[PDB]
RNA sequence: AGAUGAUGAGGUUAAUAGGUUCGAGGUGGAAGCAUGGUGACAUGUGGAGCUGACGAAUACUAAUCGAUCGAAGACUUAAU
RNA sequence: ACGCGAGCUGGGUUCAGAACGUCGUGAGACAGUUCGGUCCCUAUCCGUCGUGGGCGUAGGAAAUUUGAGAGGAGCUGUCC
RNA sequence: AUGGUAGGAGAGCGUUCUAAGGGCGUUGAAGCAUGAUCGUAAGGACAUGUGGAGCGCUUAGAAGUGAGAAUGCCGGUGUGAGUAGCGAAAGACGGGUGAGAAUCCCGUCCACCGAUUGACUAAGGUUUCCAGAGGAAGGCUCGUCCGCUCUGGGUUAGUCG
RNA sequence: CCGAUAGUGAACCAGUACCGUGAGGGAAAGGUGAAAAGCACCCCGGAAGGGGAGUGAAAUAGAACCUGAAACCGUGUGCU
RNA sequence: UUAAGUUAUUAAGGGCGCACGGUGGAUGCCUUGGCACUAGAAGCCGAUGAAGGACGUUACUAACGACGAUAUGCUUUGGGG
């Protein structure tokens, strides 16, 4: 697997923050490894809220931080209840993916290979 | 670690300074030579 | 039949930029501007600039055609190099160089 | 571990050779867009 | 395979990678129920439940557009 | 270069402290011992180990190959 | 007759200045560069371009008089080498600004210190302060930011000291 | 007698910047044009910088501004 | 057509000549400044407050210089134009 040349809990909480992030927007840049590997992650929860279950929603709630989007007409709700509620009808009858990525050119102060991704 | 010069104003004036130079005739010798290049600077 | 751009003292060793120069010599201006907007230096977009503006000088002072236009010529050499210092607890100094670009755009005939 | 003698600038051109950078691609889009890279996003003139 | 680059496997007529599904293997009996138990705890539901690199399968996702290079069989002689 | 410290240690030297014994008017010496006591360097050339790039083999390419030579290998012991 | 070092004797080549004489020179001096010319040498002329004002020739006089080296001095330039290095602390996303964003702002989450990297008072430092404007220069990358620059403001005591 | 590595340390911002606890030590730095007439206006550029235009006898005389060597760095090139 | 033989064709890069540029600031020319001298003055000031200075004063105005609440100067005459 891949590291980042990053420390382990640092990964493990960029990770997740990074899939919060995602699931609240629907599409982010970013540069591309990190969405390599924030790739099959998220897959793997949208493979869970598929199902709905309890059990399925505490193992999630250990991977999604504790976040509000406030929706539109001044409606509020988590990443969570979104996750359960709004996303797994949508791909309910997919069998992989959910995913697509879209290569980008550098940035300026680096050579960052960027990269936006998005879902399917 | 500790370097020297620790400064304290009123020492620099007091082992310096006009009132203490001009104490002395081997301290009034030198103003004269400070005037005498014509050092913008006293003390 | 030929226009000339220059950039005077530009804050960038020659040697980080005739590299990126020694590539568009002998070629159109029109691959070349996409050639300096693939490339990911920061030598490129100030050479893009100069190109920009070297053919608004061909066409609005001599009006000759932007498609038959080849690279004719183009370089830079050397600058006014300046000087900075560095701490080390006791003397020490660098130099900043500069750069003097040329660029020489032609219609390819007399 | 020196330098014991001085670099000729015949060495030095020499050794730099390889010091070079080679170039982009840049295909058309004959898919959708104008001239640019092949199977890409727009990034200059282009549309896929 | 590998510092890099070289090597190799693939590039939609596609299983290259990922995902999904299954499996293997590993771990050791999930939750929630129910029962017992004053309690800690225990039993059943249940070799359960989970499972990164591994294996199969599935084109769900992406490797699509497209570009560049690339020869024109020399002479001499003896055979032919 | 009593093979090798721009590859390692420094146990001993030899450094400045100190003790003992002897000699020395003494300052000090001996060696007679004793305890302790700071080992710098981003590899330019050749060289070496590996790795690529370039070009050439009178047509161009793919694949398989002969091998001029080069390197490597040869230690013992035991029961019947 | 004519190898030749210390060294001895001699002959000279040029540079700067002065006197005298005689001259050249915006029809382009001096310097500068080129050049296939002359001289046994020091060296000298000529033409050719730049150059845009003073300079040679002859004679004699006088000298801060001739440089490759002194681990020489002063300045500029390289080489090494696009190498070595880029000094402590967890960031991610979005949104924004804007010619221009990893490096600025805003938000959210996260993270760190935790008898403290926290708060006070001093010493010491002296306008680094605040409000605007600025990329030119500085910032060890960047930079729309700044302890950078400019402009304009800013420190109020019977009890504090 | 020197003519800006000279001549005084100092031809300008000089006993100054700067250094030094402190006495004390102590630099660098001259030249547009006759006249500023110091590039009106256009184009590119975020700007800077430019190219034209224009002034000037001249702007490869454009304010860092007289000539402008050499080291050094570059672009083309004929022969290799 | 096959042999046997000779021979090219490449410059990635480099070198040698030529030209064109750049940097940099020698050289040339010049002086604003100085050095050493000549002759003649003079040699030396202050408790009535010295030298030397600090704070200020000006349109802008930065320093330098001039002068100091009469503060980038006042009265005065003689010249002055």
């Amino acid at each position: 697997y891949r590291k980042l040349g990053r420390t382990s809990d640092q990964r493990k909480a960029m990770l997740r923050d990074l899939a919060t992030s995602l699931i609240i927007s629907e599409r982010i840049e970013t540069t591309e490894a990190r969405a390599k590997e924030v790739r099959s992650v998220v897959e793997k929860l949208i493979t869970l809220g598929k199902k709905g279950d309890l059990a399925s929603r505490r193992n999630a709630a250990k991977t999604l931080r504790n976040v509000e989007i406030l929706n539109e007409d001044e409606t509020t709700q988590t990443a969570l209840q979104k996750l359960f509620g709004e996303i797994a009808e949508r791909y309910t009858e997919r069998q992989g993916g959910y995913t697509r990525i879209l290569k980008q050119g550098p940035r300026r102060g680096d050579g960052a290979e960027s990269v936006i991704i998005e879902l399917v | 670690v500790k370097r020297t010069y620790q400064p304290n104003k009123r020492k620099h004036s007091k082992v310096h300074g006009f009132r203490k130079r001009m104490s002395t005739k081997n301290g009034r010798k030198v103003l004269a030579r400070r005037r005498r290049k014509g050092r913008k600077v006293l003390s | 039949m030929e226009a000339k751009a220059v950039a005077r003292t530009i804050r960038i060793a020659p040697r980080k930029v005739r590299l990126v120069l020694d590539l568009i010599r002998g070629k159109n201006a029109a691959e070349a501007i996409a050639i300096l907007k693939l490339t990911n230096k920061a030598s490129s977009p100030v050479i893009e600039k100069v190109l920009m503006s070297a053919l608004a000088n061909a066409e609005h002072n001599y009006d000759m055609n932007t498609d038959e236009l080849v690279v004719k010529e183009a370089y830079a050499n050397e600058g006014p190099t300046l000087k900075r210092f560095r701490p080390q607890g006791r003397a020490s100094a660098i130099n900043k160089r500069t750069s003097h670009i040329t660029i020489v755009v032609s219609d390819g005939k007399e | 571990a020196v330098p014991k003698r001085r670099t000729s600038k015949t060495r030095k051109n020499k050794r730099r050779t390889h010091f070079k950078i080679s170039v982009p691609g840049m295909t058309e889009c004959p898919n959708c867009g104008e001239y640019k890279l092949s199977h890409r996003v727009c990034k200059n003139c282009g549309s896929y």
